[PDB]
């Protein structure tokens, strides 16, 4: 939401001409479990790749159900979020550096939420 | 919303809801003329914008006077159509084929109907919006890369199951170890008359059940019986009714129950003292709508199944690594697993430990309750709720 | 307590009464509908069903052969892997009763209101007796080759020659309800009334107990005796003489079958539709499987054990701790010789 | 809450004659966080008992603010409670096994919380 909206402000702000990295916030805990109990099953037994298209399963789900969760909090873009924390807490997302996965998959198959909710 | 119709140069008919009220305002006559062939246009096909968004645009000849005739899409924004366009064209480059090399045979309104019938068809695969398809391409292509653990819950009538989910669940007390009946493996025998209450029961409550195998359900509808055990076998939740007794030689079998009473407000299963049946049913949820409700339960079952999955296929769990194997060291060597690296709680590890046999049993024969009807139980004594 | 899954087999449709084990891995189950149908002990399939016989059943056992009579006046030879009748001896007046084999000389006796003695492979008869006018109810081999059975009310013995005696012995107050052997030296018969009478191996009568409704089965554990009356499990001595410690109320309807585990346990049916296990120095669990009355069991020392009932109905009962232990050996074998896993 | 209302159950059901250690549920945050930071400072320089006492102190303050935040939330136990998922965001206590903690010292100098939220 701030990349697009610096974004705005750079290529306005680059238009009228003539008319940065900062590092990584916090953690999460779905990334921590499935990196730490992926590598006791066994490498070439196409084991690894089951447990890892599980685990992208369960990513897309829960961005899906996101998605459905946001879409029918407010009338489907009627009126304004304001609906983070039973959010965070109905959907097993109290952490929010496990929230920005699910979050960064939504918006990336449903453009347009973290200037909904975030800006 | 959206709108579909025809093209020469002018509108021919309109096929979505054929020419309906005020969802329709806007002339044909504004996409006609404008989609046809100014360049002059063998088959052409071709995306405009025309800024309603402009859409697949599929021209074709009938090579015979009448030769400028495409058929047209619209919908509402860009990238919907954009991105869509390789399951755009090779929908309608076959089935214009039935026009194609259907009409191509009269020269030297058969299927008429099969034009009107198939881009109905069309229509209603491609009724929903740009996000649900995309979801259900992903949710296709990763449901076609795992292929064991699928048949445990992979069965609009969720809708409504997941709804008398949600119904049920936060509507009605002491359900957690009712649930934890279901996930664990003892049959839920659901009493009570008024059978349509008790149908709606069974069906909100089968979501919760991990089937034998890559067939149906163990689900039964309603039976009316004694139950002795053959009925126990071979199905895990059962809908029998009150006749106005069977409660006390039905208790003669409390080792393989949870005998859910609708006349009485009362259950008799184990104690259940754990956290995973609470995070797959919280006593209150801020969740509306309960299709998305069957989603997220859905979204967790997965992650259940993943973790049986994961308890089921280490090597260095269920092989022993000693010469001499004792039940001691293996036994407390999956119970150090469930506990430490799963982090689960003295009985979420009971429901683990019954979905990986269910796995094994598909993986081994594909064959758990039909030539192999297992129905492992235990000791647990069940208490009485009120 | 330590059994806790179980596979329902099905197959009859009338009072299943009898099995015997033919080795060990599989056994076979043969009721009141005159078909015997053998089953598989490690995994619950059933092969093959053995049927030709009209009426209902009397008596099976095991030659070293599946050798049956019914109640209609014939006995059936049978084989196994073969589903054929192999003969149709129907040489009988009277239904036969007893069918027990003499594992010494390699004779197969019958029990038909009188005894004749037949042969292994050419099925022919040996000797021919009557000495009967009730129907012989019993039957037990004894050394030194003495045969003894029961007339009605009277222990008559005979003998082996390449032929036989009568060495009657009566001594009773009612019908004989049932018969075993010991070890050696020894065996036990039981009155329909209760008196319990010991005798010698012949030698002579030993004790004329009292105390104990109606008596059912006996089981040897050579330095005692266990009986089985009615709801109850009155246990017998043999050096001590006397009652060592009982069970007024083991069951509720009756006991009608006992046996013992190698492991020194000791476990009974019932009448009810409940088996349950005891412990010398009582209880230990229940195995609650069966609705109406339970007829008999048998012990594979590898995989459980299996019961029957007057309700069709065939359970084996295996442990969940040992036999899943198994479900996770077999899929490892079979990832690795697979190469892949979806291959 | 069920050790009162099952010793209530025990006691009454042993006194009508003649008219189990369940293990741990889950962790907590500011244990891992103490007993993180505290071996970093030197031993027998009187610092590791400062900072003990700071953690005493912030634990029995955030007691007192939970009292408080349950005396307030009903009229000092008129309503039912009710109330559990914004105390549990606000009080940054979204981890119920650090809310136990909490919990615990403020039955113990306040008799009463959990039967009048969990029971």
């Amino acid at each position: 939401h701030e990349h697009i909206y610096n974004q705005r402000r750079y290529m306005r702000s680059e238009l009228t001409a003539f008319w940065i990295f900062q590092d990584v916030l916090h953690r999460d805990t779905l990334v921590k479990a499935f990196l730490d109990q992926v590598f006791q099953l066994k490498p070439g037994l196409s084991l690894r790749s089951t447990f890892l298209a599980q685990f992208l399963l369960v990513l897309h789900r829960k961005a899906l159900t996101l998605i459905k969760y946001i879409e029918d909090d407010t009338q489907k873009g009627k009126k304004p979020f304001k609906s983070l924390r039973n959010l965070k807490i109905d959907l097993d997302l109290t952490a929010e550096g496990d929230l920005n996965i699910i979050m960064a998959l939504a918006e990336k198959i449903k453009p347009g939420l973290h200037s909904f909710i975030f800006g | 919303f959206i709108l579909i119709s025809e093209f020469s140069d002018t509108k021919v008919f309109g096929t979505f809801d054929l020419n309906y009220f005020s969802l329709r305002i806007m002339s044909v006559d504004y996409q006609a003329s404008f989609v046809g062939h100014p360049p002059g246009s063998y088959p052409k096909l071709n995306f405009v914008e025309d800024s309603k968004e402009g859409a697949f645009a599929y021209v074709h000849h009938l090579t015979g006077f009448v030769r400028p005739f495409c058929m047209a899409y619209i919908s509402a924004d860009q990238h919907k159509i954009m991105q869509q366009f390789q399951e755009l064209s090779a929908e309608f480059s076959r089935a214009s084929e039935c026009l194609k090399t259907g009409n191509r045979k009269a020269f030297a309104t058969e299927y008429f109907t099969q034009t009107l019938a198939q881009l109905s068809h069309i229509e209603h695969m491609f009724r929903g919006d740009l996000c649900y398809l995309l979801t259900s391409q992903i949710d296709r292509a990763l449901l076609k890369q795992q292929h064991i653990t699928n048949f445990l819950f992979e069965d609009r009538h969720k809708k409504r199951a997941g709804q008398n989910a949600l119904k049920f669940i936060r509507q009605y007390p002491f359900a957690h170890p009712a649930i934890y009946s279901l996930l664990s493996g003892r049959t839920l025998v659901v009493l009570g008359e008024d059978e349509a209450i008790v149908r709606k029961l069974v069906t909100a409550l089968a979501i919760f059940v991990p089937s034998y195998g890559c067939y149906a359900k163990p689900v039964k509808h309603w039976a009316s019986s004694p139950l002795h055990i053959m009925d126990f076998q071979k199905w895990k939740l059962i809908g029998l009714q009150r006749v106005a007794g069977t409660l006390h030689a039905l208790s003669r079998y409390s080792r393989y129950t949870s005998i859910l009473d609708l006349d009485n407000k009362t259950l008799r299963c184990p104690l259940y003292r754990g956290t995973l049946v609470p995070r797959l049913a919280d006593h209150r949820t801020q969740i509306k709508r309960g299709s998305t409700y069957y989603l997220h339960v859905q979204s967790m079952l997965t992650q259940l199944c993943s973790k049986a999955f994961l308890y089921t296929f280490c090597h260095h769990l269920h092989l022993p690594t000693h010469d001499k194997e004792t039940e001691e060291l293996v036994a407390s060597r999956q119970m150090s697993f469930l506990k430490l690296t799963l982090g689960l709680v003295n009985e979420d590890v009971r429901v683990v430990q019954y979905l990986a046999e269910l796995l094994k049993l598909h993986y081994m024969q594909e064959s758990p309750g039909t030539s192999h009807p297992m129905l492992r139980f235990d000791y647990v004594p069940s208490f009485l709720y009120k | 307590n330590p059994y806790t899954e179980l596979l329902v087999l099905k197959a009859h449709h009338d009072i299943v009464r009898f099995l015997v084990q033919l080795d060990d891995y599989r056994f076979a189950s043969a009721g009141d509908d005159g078909i015997v149908v053998v089953w598989n002990a490690q995994t619950g399939e059933k092969l093959l069903e053995l049927n030709g016989h009209t009426q209902k059943i009397t008596a099976i056992i095991t030659f070293p052969l599946i050798l049956t009579a019914s109640a209609d006046r014939t006995v059936i030879v049978w084989d196994g892997d073969t589903t054929r009748q192999v003969q149709r001896i129907s040489c009988f007046q009277s239904t036969v009763k007893c069918l027990t084999v003499l594992q010494r000389l390699d004779v197969w006796l019958s029990g038909g209101n009188d005894l004749c003695v037949w042969n292994r492979k050419l099925d022919l008869l040996c000797k021919t007796s009557h000495l009967s006018d009730t129907g012989i109810s019993a039957l037990v081999e004894i050394p030194k080759c003495v045969v003894a059975a029961v007339g009605k009310e009277l222990i008559i013995f005979r003998l082996v020659a390449p032929i036989l005696e009568v060495k009657r012995l009566l001594d009773h107050q009612d019908n004989i309800l049932s018969l075993i052997n010991v070890n050696d030296l020894s065996f036990v018969t039981g009155s329909h009334v209760g008196e319990l009478i010991i005798w010698d191996a012949d030698t002579q009568q030993e004790i004329k107990l009292c105390q104990k409704i109606s008596i059912h089965h006996f089981t040897c554990d050579e330095e005692n005796v266990f009986a089985a009356v009615g709801r109850g499990l009155y246990v017998y001595s043999l050096q001590m003489k006397r009652v060592i410690a009982c069970q007024k109320t083991a069951h509720d309807s009756n006991v009608l079958h006992v046996a013992r585990l190698p492991n020194r346990q000791l476990i009974s049916c019932s009448e009810d539709g409940s088996v349950r296990i005891w412990e010398l120095r009582e209880l230990i669990g229940d195995l609650i499987g069966h609705s109406s009355s339970v007829e008999m069991f048998l012990y594979f020392e590898d995989h459980g054990l299996v019961t029957c009932s007057a309700d069709h109905l065939i359970i084996l009962w295996k442990n969940g701790e040992r036999e899943s232990g198994l479900r996770s050996l077999r899929l490892f074998q079979k990832l690795e010789e697979n190469g892949d896993l979806y291959l």
